[PDB]
């Protein structure tokens, strides 16, 4: 019979993370686009969708 | 025989870079078997200048040294290798460039850059940390170890002999390390 091919995951257990970074490395406590903003002084909103 | 001897040629390791023991020239040799008075006392007369001249190559080229086939170099009587220190053009000195995108102009492309004026350039060193030991080249093999002419050959005590003519010898040992 012909067919097609069906292809979702599933990934329990576990929290999906986004690092604060700029190459998405965990390098530590801080990071440095972490305390980039310190270097300025901006304080600005974001939005998520 | 004893007098003018044909000299022991040495051959090239190429993976160790020692000396790999001599062998008699036995791939130079004229056939003067068949030749009369007047020309093997000229054949003789060739060998004694090719005894000559590479007594007279031995002293200008080959470093003085006791243990002819060393088992390990010195750092200093071996070729170095020392270029240049690396001119490293930077292009963006990044300490008046991450200002700018801090203001809000994201960067794309890439004096050098419009929006700063200066640039820096820093050199290092481009030689190894530490010279080299153990093991001379191909080149420096072709420098010395010029062909040893042995003469009165083999005749004295044991271990008065050169015993790194045995193409076997270990230099540090006294002995093959052979079969184990």
């Amino acid at each position: 019979v012909p067919s097609l091919t069906q292809k979702k995951f599933l990934c329990d257990r576990t929290m999906w993370r986004i690092p604060f970074s700029s190459n998405f490395m965990s390098m530590g406590a801080l990071t440095d686009l972490g305390q980039n903003m310190l270097y300025a002084n901006s304080a600005h909103a974001l939005d998520m969708t | 025989s004893k007098e003018i001897p044909t000299p022991y040629m040495w051959s090239y390791q190429p993976q160790m870079g020692l000396a790999a023991g001599a062998s008699q020239d036995y791939s130079s040799r004229m056939n003067w078997l068949s030749a009369g008075p007047h020309m093997i006392g000229r054949v003789n007369g060739i060998r004694a200048t090719r005894n000559q001249i590479l007594l007279e190559q031995a002293a200008l080229t080959s470093t003085p040294r006791s243990q002819l086939n060393p088992p390990n170099w010195p750092a200093v009587q071996v070729y170095q290798e020392n270029p240049a220190p690396t001119t490293v053009l930077l292009p963006r000195d990044a300490e008046a460039e991450v200002q700018m995108t801090n203001s809000g102009a994201q960067l794309a492309g890439g004096g050098r850059s419009s929006f700063t004026p200066r640039q820096a350039y820093l050199t290092l060193q481009s030689s190894s940390s530490q010279p080299r030991s153990g093991g001379i080249g191909t080149l420096q093999f072709v420098e010395e170890f010029v062909p040893s002419v042995y003469f009165n050959p083999f005749s004295g005590a044991p271990g008065l002999y050169p015993d790194d003519f045995i193409p076997n010898y270990d230099a540090v040992s006294e002995s093959v390390d052979g079969y184990d």
